RNA sequence: GGGGAACUUGAGUGCAGAAGAGGAGAGUGGAAUUCCACGUGUAGCGGUGAAAUGCGUAGAGAUGUGGAGGAACACCAGUGGCGAAGGCGACUCUCUGGUCUGUAACUGACGCUGAGGAGCGAAAGCGUGGGGAGCGAACAGGAUUAGAUACCCUGGUAGUCCACGCCGUAAACGAUGAGUGCUAAGUGUUAGGGGGUUUCCGCCCCUUAGUGCUGCAGCUAACGCAUUAAGCACUCCGCCUGGGGAGUACGGUCGCAAGACUGAAACUCAAAGGAAUUGACGGGGGCCCGCACAAGCGGUGGAGCAUGUGGUUUAAUUCGAAG
């Protein structure tokens, strides 16, 4: 147990973040909601803070050291789990800016106003 | 500025060649449009359509 | 609008030792001359005796454990009214602390005025007064909503 | 006008080329969304201005494999291209339409417009059989609110999709009918052609057909238009005659229906309108000030008393004052 993928989802309402095995099998997660922040305290970067450095604290019980991180969703997020997870002193190999973008999709939910 | 296909005069673009394709496509993926390539416009049209028979032949990538 | 600031009743220039320049001016947040500075020299004496070393000492030690460096301010932007914190100025620290001190020495009701101001001075080098009560209390508040900036 | 003989510019046929999301039919590919099965995985996910309803310990969300399915074709993409218009963007094939350049190899005015008539004709809707991933009128709950049949949240039916018929309407707009000729220029841009350079790389000068932006003359009430005229002229069609009543009534003609077309009057008003100017206002924008707000200090309204005022009363409580 020594490597995996860090997956962030960044949203307008809530910060996630997950470790996981290389092959895909989780062992830690952790988000805003899981740590307190409630309503919409959950989108600031502090919180994306405190969640990504208490996911990678959450890494040390089987000892992962070294890391490649998936951000995914736009918001503030996007570079504040990368911070935290830099400083929490777990190496870091690059993020991946892999963003969920089809060619077309289904049509999106109606125009939030009207 | 420079146009490729008339800088050398070059005809047809036959799709079975492939390694310019590999240098007008990005390294993500998408088809560098004439902002950065300058290619001549009767050309883009042909080139995106030897690129897209590239795709669906599977020898140049959907993402990357 | 400009900031503009302003030298009042400090002491004289040189030699200006801490005790000295209380003993001839400054902080005197009371009311007028006269029935403030007496009771404010009371109540610097009733404090030697109580613990028999130096009063501008153990007053500064008070005033360092009322100090305070959070400070938060409301918001308007969204309809939940956020409140944000920010770091407080120097001056504003010790005018504020001030406050604080003079404000639960009146509040803190024994029989006169001098043995209210002595003890708020011990429960102040000690940490047990109302005011490093409230201080403790706005900065684990601002520690609280500290994520919002 | 009628008849007869001409001619090739108008209109055309050939020949050589070019470009196109033009159309009909068939097949194929990829990214995501949803759902399901399993591995890992704990306690929330999701959502908004706050929130709440929902989904989750029956293991959700997260995450990786593997399927199922329907939908639209990222980038290309361009006030680009095509089509008469509505409209047409993944790819491959079959069939098929149309446009433009050169060419004068052939006909010799075969042209224009068009009442009626005929055919196409966005979306929504209707009929029959399919299909139904997401979206999503109706509807459900939760919010918001004085109230909220809405804006907001979570769901969610018809439909959206396919085949075959029907409806035949939109701000179906360039709010500009079609054809023809003339009239300063400048600058892009599409698809072609020609000349000098070389017949290269690409330079210049012409050149048709579009396609944008400027801009004379001229025109307009002004806005503005201006070789893609709202200028100058000619032909042919359609239409208007104050606002309502009213695209309603009646009667015909279609339609399965919803409705569509044709289309009065009575009565009533003295206006309704277009374009522009100055102001004002804006839960429009850009700057600035004022104990305007902030930072603080002391107050009022809680108590008594003084005084003014309202109300009530008296014989009169003298009149005037009113954000």
């Amino acid at each position: 147990i020594e490597s995996g993928i860090a997956h962030i989802r960044s949203t307008f309402n809530n910060t996630i973040v997950t470790i996981t095995d290389t092959h895909g099998n989780a062992i830690s997660w952790s988000s805003a909601g899981a740590l307190g922040f409630r309503g919409s305290r959950k989108s600031t970067p502090f919180a994306a803070q405190m969640a990504a450095e208490t996911a990678a604290k959450g890494s040390i019980e089987h000892g992962l050291k070294t890391l490649e991180v998936t951000v995914k969703g736009p918001g503030s997020g996007r570079e504040a789990a990368i911070r935290a997870l830099q400083a929490a002193g777990l190496e870091v190999t690059a993020i991946r800016d892999v963003t969920p973008v089809p060619h077309n999709g289904c049509r999106p939910p109606k125009r939030r106003r009207v | 500025k420079v146009c490729y296909f008339t800088s050398n005069g070059i005809t047809h673009i036959d799709y079975k060649d492939v390694d310019l394709l590999k240098k007008f496509v990005s390294e993500r993926g998408k088809i560098l449009p004439r902002r950065v390539t300058g290619t001549n416009a009767k050309y883009q049209r042909k080139l995106t359509a030897a690129i897209k028979r590239a795709r669906q032949m599977a020898l140049l990538p959907y993402v990357s | 609008k400009g900031p503009v600031a302003k030298r009042d009743v400090l002491p004289d220039p040189i030699y200006n030792s801490k005790l000295v320049s209380r003993l001839i001016n400054k902080m005197m947040i009371d009311g007028k001359k006269g029935k403030s500075q007496t009771i404010l020299y009371k109540s610097f004496d009733i404090i030697k005796e109580r613990t028999g070393n130096d009063a501008m000492e153990v007053f500064e030690q008070a005033l360092k454990n009322i100090m305070p460096v959070l400070e938060v301010k409301a918001r308007r932007v969204g309809g939940a009214n956020y409140q944000v914190p920010v770091e407080v100025r120097p001056e504003r620290r010790t005018t504020l602390g001030l406050r604080w001190l003079v404000n639960y020495a009146r509040l803190r009701g024994e029989k006169t005025m001098e043995e209210r101001l002595a003890n708020e001075i011990l429960d102040a080098a000690n940490n047990t007064g109302a005011a490093v009560k409230k201080r403790e209390d706005t900065h684990k508040m601002a520690e609280a909503n500290k994520a919002f900036a």
